């Protein structure tokens, strides 16, 4: 009475410390999405995105053969944009005037501070009307307030903002409560009293609640995992299953009726026998187990040893084992080998007559129990194993596969009522083990003695009770504690029996547990009366969402994955499937693989096993799983991740401006970039593939080529490969690498005789924005030198980083809603809420 | 670097036994072939 | 020899996916174009691109196509032009079991 | 990363001794030669590797920290009879590694 | 193969036996199947792999 399961289980230790794992941020500020950089000028200045530049460095360099190394590259990418979008406002800066409540600049996404400074007069207080020109909406959303006002933010990331926000929206209404629901039904079923405390509060009125797992799970994403079923059931039970003790029957009921008559010595001067525990009762927890599962674990084959002889034991366990187990015609519980032997047990223990003798009918086939026992004939041949019937072993002829409809999961809300006992209620047991009949248990004790012993047939009259009990007790403990999205679906239930028969074979593979001969007999005479249920139970359906919820949000992460290779063909080239999840695995919790590999080290999954597991639509919502989803629709366009394929060269002449009305550069200080407003005219670009720079470089006309090329004005642009982007300010004249920095490598080295070349091409693109900034000592010539300076990167984005603004063009970006919460009303997550309740007890005996 | 090693499922990743190379079963080869007759031509007329 | 013109086909047939640049070659004709491309060129000694753009890249592709249909219809144009000149060789490249 | 420019330098003759495609009969004529030649593919082509065991967990499997499978095959658990019969394995893997 | 088809330390199946003493003649399997198909024809290579 003590049996547990570790290192299945120190997993299911920090799967619950998933549940903690807060991915919102709750702030009274959004994080600025637009900076201003002052050009010296009152009238315009130049307004930039941030986001980019932080996507500029996320992920590492995007090199060509590293396929692993790209995917990760991305998914950080992806995984930073949910991150930084997800946040809830509360408590917002509000000011007053003329009676409105007006938006505190710092709550809307830019910055003005630089520029206040310059600005004019009139420019000064055009702005401040704006601001004061800024309110605020009130009331509506979720019965309760909020404040509502439109603030800047940056594309991608304020999607996730709105998402975030809807699904809190949700929770506020419809999920909130179908999942505190859902519970008071599993713990009706289940016997678990739920703390309803966390919204009894009384400030309750105006809080706000953030439950981030939502409840009714989905029993397919759980079994959508390929090869799952054995792991499931590892799941299951170190879930669902109770800590319980093995009672005996008494002592009384041998002594009046085997051991009645002293001298008589029979099969069952087995009785006296006690347990050799260490390999006996294991075997005996394995049967209970086993058999409370029911076909999922069968009753396998029972061991070898030449003890199989000792006819007491072996004839003993034949009878036992025909009220103790199923051959059912609904379900099985045994071997079809097991069921043999123990036929066959049972045929010897008939026909073992050392008593006077009756009339025994042998029949056509000399099958075991093809014999009818006279005076009223029971031929035995009901006593057979027929598995598609049922027919000798324990069920038979009663109904134990019934369904009442209605019950939490769906997973096909089946029950199992051990010989018609529909145990829905407190057991005694020393009342309910009354009239019962089993049938199969009636006909065995007409058979017993139409054949035989009635000393032998009177024992088992008077074990009934305590047999009932075993049986009712099991019932409880299968059909009401242990239904979980851990326990087999009933498709598949159906199909463990008729699948043995067939012996043809699929997923979902019966445990094989190697019986005791003498075990048999043991268990007989141990009813089962759980002492206290798995500390799991009540925490359990949270920690089953957790996983479900993790598991579809690696799927989402590979279905867009996957289609990397044919959308960017040039980069992954080297990609095999293989590699696109091991990078997912990767980037994905450790707890979430270990439950999977339970059944993956076993049985093996392919990749096409995988992709089918992908492909499958089936997938638990949390808040994790809608914001990683939406992150990646956002991040579909890749300028937005910060890498193009448009890099060219291009000779191209440094801007040297006149300077004759030096207040005229007032004007944008003639900024100039890289950033090509449109790329070039196809017809004047010169497509570059290693092999053909190869070749060129095989006649020493590499380098020529080039420079007819750039002397033609024309553009050339090497390889299609990504490349990461990079962004870069600048007061006066960069560095000669910035400028000249060719996008190439070429190299000649000369071994042996034979001289060989190197050519590479560049995966770091940098965009800059060169400010000129200028003083009055300055000439009108200054600026002008006899020759050019040049710049051969350029690159295109049609994405808008980095503009030329006005001033009153500032506040243009306001182009976006938001939703702030009261500071007065309370905002508090209560998905730790689902693990609170108590394991309703047993009435003990 | 890893081909088609790479190992998806912890179903391929057991322990290590033992390991061989070209030269080493090379000559294990040639060993064996020759222990072979001395042990047959050495033992029978 | 069916073969032959079966490759030559292919070819060509794979040129013409070639459009206007704002393309992401279906990556099984990439690997198609750049076996026999590679192979071509290295008969030819021609600089042919396997993304053509200038225009004398594109007439080195033509002319690759053009080598190759007539190889496959086993015709002889002869001087027909200044620009142009046909290679013989073509055949071998397109009797290599090496290109699908 | 390199490439063979086929730049041959004024200063440079090159004296080449030996050409590369080889007359696969010149060795398969040598008499006898079937042993050694054998010995000599493996000595040459054949790699470095590990011997791998499958999971534990192929076999038995636990359900309870009492309860766990047990493979048919418990006589598998049984050390290498020495290298006297491990090198007899190898004897094996070489031996299908050679087919016939 | 065959001397260990034939060792049952289990329940007994029925064993069909071939007119020819050469092992492998049997059936075995309450279905019966040949085990004569894992006899050993080099021509053909019945038994062993493919």
């Amino acid at each position: 009475v003590d049996f547990t399961v570790p290192d299945v289980q120190q997993i299911l230790d920090d799967i619950k410390a998933l549940a903690a794992e807060q991915v919102y941020k709750i702030v009274k500020v959004p994080s600025t999405s637009f900076r201003h950089i002052v050009t010296q000028s009152r009238d315009r200045v130049l307004r930039v995105d941030t986001y980019y530049e932080e996507m500029s460095q996320v992920g590492d360099v995007i090199t060509e053969d590293e396929p692993e190394k790209f995917y990760s590259t991305i998914i950080k990418k992806v995984r930073f944009i949910r991150g930084k979008g997800s946040f809830i406002l509360h408590d917002i800066p509000a000011r007053d005037h003329r009676g409105m409540e007006v938006a505190e600049p710092e709550v809307l996404g830019v910055e003005f501070k630089n520029v206040l400074p310059v600005l004019t007069a009139e420019h000064r207080a055009m702005i401040q009307n704006a601001l004061d020109g800024s309110i605020i909406e009130n009331g509506n959303v979720a019965t309760r307030d909020v404040d509502v006002f439109i603030g800047a933010c940056s594309e991608p990331i304020y999607r996730i903002y709105n998402r975030l926000q809807g699904y809190i929206e949700a929770v506020q209404l419809q999920e909130l409560r179908n999942s505190i629901g859902w519970l008071e039904r599993l713990g009706q079923r289940k016997r678990i009293t739920y703390s309803q405390e966390v919204l009894t509060d009384f400030r309750r009125q105006d809080m706000i609640w953030v439950l981030a797992l939502q409840l009714p799970v989905n029993p397919q994403v759980v079994w959508d995992v390929p090869r799952s079923s054995i792991a499931n059931l590892i799941m299951n039970i170190a879930t669902c299953l109770p800590t319980g003790e093995y009672i005996a029957p008494n002592p009384r009921i041998s002594s009046i009726t085997l051991t009645q008559r002293i001298t008589t010595t029979g099969p069952f001067a087995i009785l006296t026998g006690s347990t050799p525990t260490a390999q006996q009762l294991n075997d005996v927890r394995k049967i209970y187990l086993a058999l409370m599962f029911p076909g999922q674990i069968i009753l396998d084959l029972k061991i070898d040893p030449g003890e199989r002889m000792d006819p007491a034991v072996r004839m003993v366990a034949g009878v036992v084992g025909h009220l103790l187990f199923t051959a059912g015609g609904r379900f099985t519980n045994l071997t079809q080998n097991m069921a043999r032997q123990l036929d066959i047990a049972l045929n010897d223990y008939l026909l073992y007559m050392y008593n006077t003798r009756v009339q025994v009918n042998y029949g056509p086939t000399g099958e075991p129990l093809d014999f009818q026992i006279g005076r009223n004939q029971y031929d035995c041949n009901v006593f057979r194993a027929d598995f598609a019937t049922g027919t000798g072993y324990n069920g038979w002829a009663t109904i134990d596969v019934e369904y009442r409809d209605p019950a939490p999961y769906v997973h096909a809300q089946r029950y199992i009522r051990y010989c018609g006992i529909d145990s829905r209620e407190l057991i005694n047991p020393t009342t309910y083990g009354i009239g019962m009949t089993y049938h199969c248990y009636n006909e065995m004790l007409r058979m017993l003695v139409a054949a035989g012993k009635d000393s032998e047939a009177a024992y088992f009259r008077s074990m009934l009770p305590f047999h009932m009990v075993r049986f009712a007790r099991i019932n409880q403990i299968i059909n009401e504690d242990l239904h979980s999205v851990f326990s087999l679906p009933d498709d598949m239930f159906n199909a463990l029996l008729p699948d043995l028969i067939a012996g043809a074979h699929q997923n979902a593979d019966p445990v094989v547990l190697d019986v005791s001969w003498i075990s048999l007999w043991f268990a007989f005479n141990r009813s089962f009366e759980p002492t206290h249920r798995n500390e799991m139970l009540e925490i359990a359906p949270l920690i089953e969402s957790v996983y479900a919820s993790e598991l579809s949000v690696m799927k989402v992460d590979m279905r867009h994955l996957s289609l990397m290779q044919r959308r960017f063909p040039d980069v992954l080239i080297q990609a095999r499937p293989s590699h696109f999840w091991k990078a997912v695995l990767n980037d994905s919790p450790e707890a979430v693989k270990a439950v999977m590999n339970l059944s993956h080290s076993h049985n093996f999954i392919n990749i096409r096993d995988m992709m089918r597991w992908v492909l499958l639509p089936s997938l638990q919502p949390s808040l994790k799983l809608v914001l990683e989803e939406e992150a990646w629709a956002a991040a579909n366009d890749f300028e937005d991740l910060m890498l193009t394929d448009q890099v060219y060269m291009h000779r191209d002449m440094l801007p040297e401006p006149r300077l004759d009305d030096i207040e005229r550069f007032r004007q944008e200080g003639f900024y100039y970039t890289n950033m090509l407003e449109a790329p070039p005219e196809i017809d004047r670009v010169v497509q570059y593939t290693y092999e053909i720079a190869r070749l060129q470089a095989n006649m020493g006309q590499f380098r020529a080529a080039l420079r007819r090329i750039m002397d033609d004005d024309d553009w050339v642009r090497f390889g299609g490969v990504l490349r990461t982007v990079r962004v870069k300010f600048f007061d006066a004249r960069p560095p000669d690498d910035i400028l000249q920095g060719l996008p190439f490598s070429y190299d000649t080295n000369e071994k042996g005789g034979l001289s060989y070349a190197t050519i590479k091409y560049a995966t770091e693109t940098t965009i800059f924005y060169l400010i000129y900034n200028v003083e009055f000592s300055n000439t009108p010539d200054s600026l002008v030198l006899i020759n050019p300076t040049y710049t051969m990167t350029k690159v295109f984005i049609n994405k808008r980083i980095v503009e030329r603004v006005r001033v009153g063009q500032i506040l243009a970006v306001l182009n976006r809603r938001f939703v702030a919460y009261k500071g007065k009303m309370r905002i508090m997550d209560i998905t730790q809420s689902l693990k609170m309740g108590t394991k309703l007890a047993a009435p003990t005996v | 670097q890893r081909p088609e090693r790479i190992k998806t499922t912890p179903y391929l990743e057991g322990d290590v036994l033992s390991s061989d190379s070209g030269p080493l079963l090379s000559v294990f080869a040639l060993q064996e072939i020759m222990q072979k007759v001395r042990q047959v031509q050495a033992d029978y007329m | 020899m069916d073969t032959i013109a079966a490759r030559a086909l292919t070819v060509m047939r794979a040129c013409a996916t070639l459009q206007e640049a704002r393309i992401v070659l279906e990556a099984n004709v990439m690997e198609i174009l750049g076996i026999a491309i590679n192979r071509y060129n290295g008969l030819t000694l021609r600089g042919v691109t396997m993304r053509p753009t200038s225009l004398a890249q594109r007439n080195e592709m033509f002319f690759m196509c053009l080598d190759m249909m007539l190889s496959a219809a086993g015709i002889n144009v002869g001087p027909i032009s200044p620009d142009y000149t046909q290679h013989m060789a073509t055949i071998g490249v397109l009797a290599t079991p090496e290109i699908p």
